[PDB]
């Protein structure tokens, strides 16, 4: 299958209270990898995965190296955002960054990522084909004619078709065992009368990898959206996800019901009926 | 500024059963900005112990976390998750129900 | 791998 990395990146200002805060985090696909934060006590990019900790010394210096300087590198951005945007020195604010590819089943580069948002908003962002930019406001215009001078985009370029797939491609190799696992779901259902005319149907989705997975209830083969409820997919802290779908129905009708559970990891898509 | 309002869930890592070790969990997401104070609750007392993920953000920058902590379920012992975040007007407390 | 690119706003 294929496969992604992804490094998030926080920094958040607090005018008073120190320097901003700046935590990083590593993932391939829905597994994180490595951390750096730079409120906590090692000062250093940390493992989070047991696949990663075979890495040499090297490697940790040189990973720390550069998520410390770019934790600096964004401390300025966010005074100049303040610039750019008429804003005082007394607010919080945050600048979050995200970039990283994708690789096909035979470890070759397929997309890559590189993006910022200030307060919550886009601000800039590598387009697609890596060679543009998109600016979300006058002021990040102001940084797309900038990188644009610097030929920034064909730096990213070369970081992204480069190391950036070198590094998910050896992830995967060295994290083999358990980065090209399909965990299917475990499922099951439950009733609950909820008055002497309805009951809940909630049907169970427990233990899965990866997280992307397809909850539906139909009704006599017909899909069904109302009288439903559907929780968003949620950790269940040990590497597997979880999720439940639920519907309200007539009291003695439970047997037109049908859940249905679409997941990578399945031979074929779940069609599963209360038992009773 | 945009602001998101924390979505809360509180649940175990496994189905509940009474006498089992267990781990129970408070994911908070789809919040912005990040501050956010999580607290889990044993028969309404802040637990200490509780551990918590790295924080991390979505495809929309909305922020994610996980807080949890081990615990081995009774049918007299309750469970809840105490969640304050600039968007609330005052500390949200979601009971735990081994069945959601 | 993280990236080795750092530019200014
Ligand atoms: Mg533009
Ligand atoms: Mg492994």
């Amino acid at each position: 299958g294929s496969h992604s990395m992804r490094y998030f990146s926080t920094s958040v200002s607090r005018p008073g209270r120190g320097e901003p805060r700046f935590i990083a985090v590593g993932y391939v696909d829905d597994t994180q990898f490595v951390r750096f934060d730079s409120d906590a006590a090692s000062q250093r990019m940390e493992p989070r995965a047991p696949w990663i900790e075979q890495e040499g010394p090297e490697y940790w210096d040189e990973e720390t190296g550069k998520v410390k300087a770019h934790s600096q590198t964004d401390r300025e951005n966010l005074r100049i955002a303040l610039r750019y945007y008429n804003q005082s020195e007394a607010g919080s604010h945050t600048l979050q960054m995200m970039f990283g590819c994708d690789v096909g089943s035979d470890g070759r580069f397929l997309r890559g990522y590189h993006q910022y948002a200030y307060d919550g908003k886009d601000y800039i962002a590598l387009k697609e084909d890596l060679r543009s930019w998109t600016a979300a406001d006058m002021a990040a215009q102001i940084t797309k004619r900038k990188w644009e001078a610097a030929h920034v985009a064909e730096q990213q370029r070369a970081y992204l078709e480069g190391t950036c797939v070198d590094g998910l491609r050896r992830y995967l190799e060295n994290g083999k065992e358990t980065l090209q696992r399909t965990d299917p779901p475990k499922t099951h259902m439950t009733h609950h009368p909820i008055s002497d005319h309805e009951a809940t149907l909630r049907c169970w989705a427990l233990g899965f990898y990866p997280a992307e997975i397809t909850l539906t209830w139909q009704r006599d083969g017909e899909d069904q959206t109302q009288d439903t409820e559907l929780v968003e997919t949620r950790p269940a802290g040990d590497g597997t996800f979880q999720k439940w779908a639920a519907v309200v129905v007539p009291s003695g009708e439970e047997q037109r019901y049908t859940c249905h559970v679409q997941h990578e990891g399945l031979p074929k898509p779940l069609t599963l009926r209360w038992e009773p | 500024m945009i602001q998101r309002t924390p979505k809360i869930q509180v649940y175990s890592r496994h189905p509940a059963e009474n006498g089992k070790s267990n781990f129970l969990n408070c994911y908070v997401s789809g919040f912005h900005p990040s501050d956010i104070e999580v607290d889990l609750l044993k028969n309404g007392e802040r637990i200490e112990k509780v551990e918590h993920s790295d924080l991390s953000f979505s495809k929309d920058w909305s922020f994610y976390l996980l807080y949890y902590t081990e615990f081995t379920p009774t049918e007299k012992d309750e469970y809840a998750c105490r969640v304050n975040h600039v968007t609330l007007s005052q500390p949200k407390i979601v009971k735990w129900d081994r069945d959601m | 791998y993280f990236s080795p690119i750092r530019v200014t706003f």
